[PDB]
């Protein structure tokens, strides 16, 4: 599975976790109920695409570290070696033995406590941004809105367990950790000073895009109209043409005025649209 | 005493898990103190508690419905029967191999019985071995043994389990052993105790046990099945406590309840019982850190409170009730044991949305007033020499806060500023600070009056932040008590010459008719706490200029021009003042006139 | 709650279904006191003391079916409360699925909205609507 991840990530492509998680996990349900509490036998299969998201992105990372600076860059199975890390393995070992089964809980229930961000975790910012941007991109997929919700209740809870840590780069630690929780490293994980408001315009997106598939119109706008980006104004505009299919004349020279702030966004070519406005537009 | 021994459990079991290290054993290390301590008891129940409770865990989301999953009881059973076979075996050793005990212990009373020996002792193999002994006449007891044996819950055919009732019931009706083998085997004479062979009340129960039918076979008789709601509530209300003979129940009722998993009703009985305090305190711990007790809503209520919709008789118990009347206990020397208690609140809910160890950290500790073993030690230097607080989290900065917060609503002004302080709060502090010297500053500060040390305290602080480099209208505000109060030091002392220049110093007040509009133009900028002293100074300063003009009759423009400037200022002062101190002024300027 | 479940907005539904089951809770415990026992002991009107007329686990559930709905664990919650809204719920599931598709999923309609009739002649407008539409 990290072989072929890290395949798909040197490709520039991200994998179908869902897919070939389903296959090999029959039975588990898709989500969990509580976000609080340490339970072990409330396994959701997205917990675990989680736990191979950030093992892929590590994997990769260790393996670009190795003096790699050899043009197969993953080596295939036979040829190379282990690609994850021991504990990682453990984490395998004991929740396979319990999925697929005088059971001791310490591995899981340390790594639940830290793979759920719950009272006590050791791993840092760009670790939870790599992650709500995948389960973004994963939750953006399906036209299913009934998964979509639930996904972007991931993103959601990612990021605002992200915010309040994230603060915390002002001349200072984000966590003292003598040993490397889950994923612990350097000169990667550390998020400089500037991209503490970007994340926190993102996740502005994140949970006004939220309310928007939970049906809430209202606020999602009031929350929407306060980032000054593309984003923003690309929500608006097809908001402003759902509510106003039939309904209205004046308010749709509004969505022609915010498209044209997207079409000055779009003279520079910004591609940070997901569909090309060249389309839209 | 016994209480210390589990106190150095409970100390080690939390500065393991505060550092972070693989797991303490709560169970083993009592079990364990209980090997040491020489309390048969101990011992005893301990060990009971470890081998009836080492059972697969099933966490869930789900804590009530995980131990009442029937699978539960199977495994409370499957404990509970063979440690009671193992202890049996135990004392056979007594009557005293395995075969050999139980032959002599047949006779310390006095093929069924070799057979009954291995259930007793919890052999089916040496059950399959005096079964293959006398297969000769039994026939298919041995067959139905075989299938238990491979079973592994020891749970029958129902074909063969009707064969065994109907067999029980035309034959081994009127040997003992029979019958009991084949009632408890095809879930038959349910209602029948078998009293020819049942001798022991633990016994019995297993017996029961092993009659327990658990499934909802739509297709089993009425009678011949046993179900946990029946056989629990019987054993519960109908059976007694005063009829289990509450005497040898300190360790028997709180037992047979523990085994058939009425948990927080042995907890309550074992609680009851004097001895047993810190014990049950204990198992409850225990329990509900595996999260296993199903607790209660409201804390006042009644040590057991049953919720409204909650399945008919699972009991709630008030953790926080029970653990708090546990701590009560040893409060007044162990405030240490008072935190390692409350190790277990600051995860849980407080109904307003507070850290429950938190907020006994507060109440309790602020009522117990160590604070330097509490928090820590604003020392010498000033550094936060830290309390066992910071032993257990390293967030005393917002313990210290949540300090002051609670001791604000406590009414603690020397307390809460002190709590604050060391939390380093400078607009909490300081706003304490003014509310506290507002009194205190023109009192007649007598021989330990307060109002020495209250001067003492704040000029303390003061020298504290402005040495640290620590805002300046509170800070001038501070300078200006200072003033007023050595002012007023030196007009209680008759000083007229040092009370004239210090008020001159101030520059508060109009000492020039031309004056009175910057004073007045200033006095709007000032704390209200200004406006509380202003009255007082002006009528000392009129005094004062009265004073000085007697003299000088006695031994007076300047003077009498000063009165008619303090007259400007106070009459066009925003300050609404009382209207005596006003004819008292007018007085003054007449007599001057 | 019937104002409640009237609107569309996930913002107001949210209140409403709040203070409904804060309303029942509070009034729960106090439910658990009729047993030939004083209700309130009250000589004054606190504003109303009223005689010979006055004399939230249900809903809760079928808040938590109807969240997980706004389709299998729909059914699934849908399936533990027995009143006439989660029969109702049932019965528009079964059409919903089997307009015109399988028949035996029809006499699942028939004896449930039987139930329901059974309900109805008992005087039950527990329903938002009338059932003299439904059965």
């Amino acid at each position: 599975l990290t072989w072929l991840g890290l395949q798909w990530h040197f490709l520039s492509t991200l994998p179908p976790l869902r897919k070939w998680l389903k296959q090999i996990f029959p039975r588990v349900p898709q989500e969990t109920s509580r976000l609080e509490s340490n339970i072990p036998e409330s396994i959701c299969l997205l917990d675990l695409e989680v736990f191979l998201l950030a093992v892929v992105q590590t994997s990769y990372l260790q393996l670009q570290d190795n003096n790699t600076t050899n043009r197969p860059r993953c080596l295939p199975l036979p040829i190379c070696k282990q690609l994850f890390t021991d504990r990682q393995r453990s984490w395998w070992d004991a929740v396979y033995s319990l999925i697929t089964k005088a059971k001791l809980r310490s591995v899981i229930q340390h790594d639940l406590t830290t793979l759920r961000a719950q009272e006590k975790h050791g791993l840092q910012p760009a670790v939870l941004v790599n992650w709500a941007r995948g389960l973004h991109k994963t939750g953006y997929s399906l036209n299913s809105f009934y998964d979509q919700k639930e996904y972007m209740g991931r993103c959601v809870h990612y990021w605002k367990k992200l915010l309040p840590l994230l603060d915390l780069v002002k001349q200072k630690k984000s966590i003292p950790e003598p040993v490397d929780p889950l994923f612990k490293h350097f000169h990667n994980k550390d998020i400089k000073v500037s991209e503490v408001k970007d994340l926190e315009d993102e996740a502005c997106i994140a949970f006004a895009t939220l309310d928007l598939v939970d049906g809430k119109t209202e606020d999602a706008i009031i929350a929407f109209e306060s980032v000054k980006n593309v984003v923003a104004y690309w929500n608006l505009a097809l908001i402003y043409q759902r509510k106003a299919e039939e309904i209205e004349n004046d308010c749709l020279p509004a969505e022609e005025q915010e498209e044209f702030q997207e079409c000055l966004l779009k003279c520079k070519g910004f591609l940070k649209m997901i569909c090309d406005e060249y389309s839209a537009y | 005493n016994v209480e210390m021994a589990y106190a150095r459990q409970m100390y080690m079991y939390n500065e393991k898990v505060v550092s972070g290290h693989l797991q303490p054993s709560l169970v083993d290390l009592c079990t364990e103190a209980a090997e040491r301590l020489d309390d048969k008891n101990v011992s005893d129940l301990w060990v009971m508690v470890k081998q009836m409770t080492d059972v697969p865990l099933i966490p869930a989301s789900d804590t009530l419905k995980s131990r009442c999953s029937g699978q539960m009881q199977m495994a409370f059973v499957r404990q509970a029967l063979n440690y009671l076979e193992q202890s049996y075996k135990n004392y056979t050793l007594i009557s005293v191999g395995t075969y050999n005990l139980v032959r002599s212990f047949l006779n310390i009373r006095l093929v069924w019985a070799l057979i009954y020996y291995c259930m007793r002792c919890g052999d089916l193999m040496a059950a399959q071995q005096v079964v293959n002994r006398a297969q000769h006449q039994l026939g298919d007891f041995k067959n139905c043994f075989q299938e238990y044996i491979h079973n592994k819950d020891r749970r029958l055919s129902p074909t063969t389990e009707n064969k065994l009732r109907l067999h029980y019931r035309r034959a081994v009706r009127a040997d003992p052993y029979k019958r009991a083998v084949y009632c408890i085997i095809g879930r038959c004479d349910v209602s029948d105790n078998h009293s020819e062979v049942a001798d022991k009340t633990e016994d019995y129960l297993w017996l029961k046990l092993s009659q327990v039918c658990f499934e909802d076979e739509a297709n089993s008789s009425p009678q011949d099945r046993l179900t946990l709601p029946q056989f629990q509530k019987q054993l519960f209300e109908d059976y007694g406590e005063s009829h289990f003979a509450v005497n040898q129940q300190p360790y028997l009722y709180f037992q047979v309840l523990f085994l058939t998993a009425q948990f927080e009703a042995a907890i309550a009985f074992l609680f009851r019982l004097e001895r047993t305090r810190c014990h049950a305190v204990h198992v409850a711990l225990a329990l509900f850190e595996l999260k296993l007790l199903l607790k209660s809503t409201g804390q006042s209520a009644q040590l057991l409170s049953q919720e409204p919709g909650e399945p008919q008789g699972v009991r709630r118990l008030n953790f926080i009730r029970l653990l708090m009347l546990y701590t009560r206990k040893f409060e007044p020397t162990d405030p240490r044991e008072a935190l390692q208690y409350f190790y277990f609140l600051r995860n849980e809910k407080d109904n307003q949305g507070e850290s429950m160890f938190l907020r006994c950290v507060s109440e309790l500790v602020i009522e117990s007033r160590e604070f330097d073993m509490l928090l820590g030690k604003l020392e010498k230097d000033g550094s936060r020499k830290p309390g066992a607080i910071d032993k257990f989290t390293r967030d005393t900065k917002t313990i210290i806060n949540k300090v002051a917060s609670v001791a604000e609503n406590k009414g603690l002004f020397e307390e809460a500023a002190k709590l604050y302080d060391l939390a380093k709060n400078p607009d909490k502090v300081l706003e304490l600070t003014n509310k506290l010297l507002s009194p205190v500053v023109s009192q007649i500060s007598a021989p330990q009056s307060n109002r020495e040390r209250l001067k003492n305290m704040a000029l303390a602080i003061a020298e504290r932040y402005k040495s640290q480099g620590v805002e300046k209208s509170i800070n001038s505000t501070f300078y200006l008590l200072l003033d007023l109060i050595t002012f007023f030091d030196e007009y209680h002392a008759g000083h007229i010459d040092l009370s004239f220049d210090v008020i001159e110093r101030l520059k508060l007040v109009p000492l020039s008719q031309d004056s009175v509009e910057e004073r007045v133009a200033a006095f709007r900028n000032f704390s209200d706490e200004i406006r509380h002293n202003l009255s007082e100074i002006l009528l000392a300063t009129m005094n004062i200029l009265f004073t000085q003009y007697k003299r000088l009759k006695g031994s007076d423009s300047v003077l009498r021009s000063q009165a008619r400037a303090l007259i400007t200022f106070a009459g066009m002062i925003p300050y609404r003042m009382s209207g005596d101190t006003n004819a008292r002024l007018v007085q003054m300027e007449v007599l001057m006139n």
